This record gives structure tokens, sequence and C-alpha cells, in this order.
């Protein structure tokens, strides 16, 4: 069962940098192909037969390799290059798992905002407290929830957007879902964002016994 | 010019069957080897089936195990995939692809048709307005939102003021919660414009044929 592994899984670079990613095969094969995919669209043939560029592919891209080791290289990378690149070869069932190339930019702190459960949701017996952490960089950010002063960890779901196609920031939602009855037994709700742009968290909060 | 257009995907119970189709345009369909490739929820790409130009040569991926049948009708420029005894692991986006030469790169791909294998039933979303309430903001900008909860399957489409508020919008990837999907969308507008100018989220769920608008109104405290 000849299998493909790709390294790195994820990498980020500023425009202008040289980029290299690798595709390794468990035994020797030839004529490796590379496919480019961006969110919400189909894979696209990018490099084929180890070194041939597909139509529309700039000469900054090159493919090379032999045996058990293949690589895709980009000179002077451009923002439009950001995508996942997958290797594959004619005898392989499962494509390589991909290298996702992301765009490095200047650090940015999130704009944070918190929302109490709506009265309409409460009527139905559930209670979601929503916190948005918008337009930040890098992707790694820590969200902490405190209810009446004690950290809370159960019932939180976080969802990050794909890197933003115009400004290269990320955004994320952090949602604390509770039963209406559990929500009604506590008062202070806090969402805290800790990001490497500051040693001090960004804090948004509300008291349920207001409004 | 070249077009490959898939159809036939949808929700199917485990153990069920489905037939996918791929309509081809813009090229001599019968001169080309064709394939089906699927992408799982984990973004893994798996070569499902391959068929030679004349329909007399066929290959299948390792986990197919006789449950898939690729066929083609060169007179109607259509490729098919019959799928049977479906399992949860067969949930994926199914792509029609065309082969260039005999090293078997795939030089054209269709748009994909989504197959979801589970016992869940189509369910419309609840949509809730997210106003600041007791978390009132005070800057030059204000951020509002909509919570979309409890629908199946993906996707929903969210717009704000019918697409006229397009900048300042973040619609987050949905996540499974009690085996149903939930997402939120945020919009940011000058604080001088709300509530004086109305802000409404527009939620569409095609699978359930549902369309709801939720006006974001200041809360009655
Ligand atoms: C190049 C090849 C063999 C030679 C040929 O006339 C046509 C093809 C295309 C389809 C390929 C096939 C294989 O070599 C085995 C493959 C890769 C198959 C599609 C799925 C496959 O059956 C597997 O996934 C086996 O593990």
């Amino acid at each position: 069962d000849i299998e493909l592994t790709q390294s790195p899984a994820v990498m980020s670079a500023f425009p202008g940098e040289e980029v290299t990613m690798t595709c390794s095969a468990s035994s020797s094969i030839n004529y490796m192909h590379w496919y480019q995919q961006k969110p919400g669209t189909s894979p696209k043939r990018w490099i084929y037969d180890t070194s041939k560029l597909a139509s529309g592919v700039p000469a900054r891209f090159s493919g090379s390799g032999s045996g058990t080791s293949y690589s895709l290289t980009i000179s002077s990378m451009e923002a439009e290059d950001a995508a996942t690149y997958y290797c594959h070869q004619r005898s392989i069932f499962t494509f390589g798992s991909g290298t996702k190339l992301e765009i490095k930019r200047a650090d940015a702190a999130p704009t944070v905002s918190i929302f109490p459960p709506s009265s309409e949701q409460l009527t139905s017996g559930g209670a979601s407290v929503v916190c948005f952490l918008n337009n930040f960089y890098p992707k790694d950010i820590n969200v902490k929830w405190k209810i009446d002063g004690s950290e809370r960890q159960n019932g939180v779901l976080n969802s990050w957007t794909d890197q933003d196609s115009k400004d290269s920031t990320y955004s994320m939602s952090s949602t604390l879902t509770l039963t209406k009855d559990e929500y009604e037994r506590h008062n202070s709700y806090t969402c805290e964002a800790t990001h490497k742009t500051s040693t001090s968290p960004i804090v948004k909060s509300f008291n349920r016994n207001e409004c | 010019e070249v077009q490959l257009v898939e159809s036939g995907g949808g929700l199917v119970k485990p153990g069920g069957s489905l037939k996918l189709s791929c309509a081809a345009s813009g090229f001599a369909f019968g001169n080309y080897d064709m394939s089906w490739v699927r992408q799982t929820p984990e973004k893994r790409l798996e070569w499902v089936a391959f068929i030679g130009s004349g329909g007399g040569r066929i290959y299948y991926g390792d986990t197919m195990k006789g449950r898939f049948t690729i066929s083609r009708d060169n007179a109607k420029n259509t490729l098919y995939l019959q799928m049977s005894s479906l399992k949860s692991e067969d949930t994926a986006m199914y792509y029609c692809t065309r082969h260039y030469n005999y090293y078997y790169s795939m030089d054209y791909w269709g748009q994909g048709t989504s197959v979801i294998v589970s016992s869940a039933k189509t369910t419309p979303p609840s949509v809730y307005p997210l106003a600041p309430g007791s978390a009132a903001q005070t800057n030059s900008m204000v951020t509002l939102g909509c919570l979309v909860k409890g629908y199946f399957p993906e996707p929903v489409t969210v717009t704000w003021n019918s697409g006229s508020l397009s900048s300042g919008v973040h619609t987050f990837p949905a996540v499974l919660q009690s085996d149903l999907y939930t997402l939120s969308s945020s919009v940011t507008v000058p604080s001088s414009t709300w509530p004086s100018e109305t802000v409404t989220c527009n939620v569409a769920h095609p699978a359930s044929s549902t369309k709801v608008d939720k006006k974001i109104v200041p809360r009655d405290c």
C-alpha cells in the first residue's frame, strides 16, 4: 500500500519569501502531481508529471523530486498563493493530506464583543452566550469564560474563520450554551481573550439581572 | 468551455443507495478516461473509481469493496457512480474529474455533489437576534449578530440587509451541537446608524425550503 505523507501540515509566510513543501512516498514512484484547493472550490491541477506547470500557473512555482521524495517550491510568494496543496500519483488511493500555506501579516488584537441570550431563545428553554473575537492575528488565541468569578470550561464551542481573503486576519466565535435554568442561576458572565499582542486580556462582561 | 456538472447527492440513511451523475460539456467526452474522487469532512481526498474512455476498463479505491459501480454513457456525455450499502465513512463531497494523459493527472474537476450518510433528518434552523442588551457598547462602531441553531444538513446562507451590508461581516463555520448544526454571524456598523437605521439578518436553509428574517432590535430592559 504505497502511501503519501506531506510536510509541513500548515505553514505561514510573508509575501516575498521562498516556500518549500515536501511529499514523501513509502516506496519509490514517479510522475508526481500537485493540486491546489481554496475554501469552497474544487481542487485544481497545479503541477503534473513531477515538474510540468498547469495552464495559468506562474513560473514562480516549480516541482521537483524522484524516488520517495518530492517537493513543490514557490519563489517570492504572493498572497494569492495561499491555499492547500495536495500531492498525488497514479498508483495511490489516498491523496497526501496537504500543506496549507497561510499568509503572515502584522499582529493584531481582536475586537471583542459579548451577547446575552435573546429573550426568544430563553422562551424555548435554551441559553447561548455568544462572544465574537474579530479581526486578529495570529490565529492562536485563548478564550476564557468566567461565571460569577469561577472559570467555566464545559459547554463552550469555538469556531475560527478561514484566514480573511482581503486583510489576512482571523476571527473566531466562542459560544457558551446552557440550559435556561442553569443560565438563570448565575449573574456575571465574562468572555476573556488572551492574545500575544498584550500581556493583559481583553474583557467583555454583563450581569444577567440588568436589562 | 469545458464543463463538468455533478448532481444526485444528498442525505441518505446508512445502508441506503444513491446514484450520482456528472454531465460533461465542451469536449469529446468519449475520448477521455474519467474518475470520481471524494473529499471527506476531514478534507481527505480518496480516489473512488476510474473508467476508461470506452467504458471497458475500471478501477476502484481500496475501501470501495464492491459497493460502488462507475459507468458512462458516451452518447449522453454523462458519467455515473452507483453507491450502495452506504456507511457513515462514505460521507463526502463527490467530484467528477477528467484525465489528461496516461500518468493520470486530473486536468478538470466538477463542482462536487455532497453525499451525507446518517440517520439525521432535515431540520430547519431557529434564528435568534443578538443585540448588545445589558452588554451595551459605546464606541464609534457597534457589533450585532444572529445565532442560527439546530439545522440539518449544511449549509445555510446568511446575509445582512439583503446583501447591502457586505463589509464588516463574519459568518462563522457551523459546528455540530446535539447532532445539529449551529453558527453565528456578526456584522459591524457605525454606532450612529443603529437603531436609527434597521439591521436585519437574512437566513436561508435550502434543504428545508426555509427563509427567515430577524430584525436586530434594542432589547426592552
Ligand atoms: C493507474 C491505474 C492502473 C493502470 C491503468 O490502466 C489505469 C489506472 C487508473 C486507475 C488507478 C490504477 C491503479 O494503479 C490502481 C488505482 C490507483 C486506480 C484507481 C484506484 C486504485 O485502484 C487504487 O486505489 C489501488 O490501491
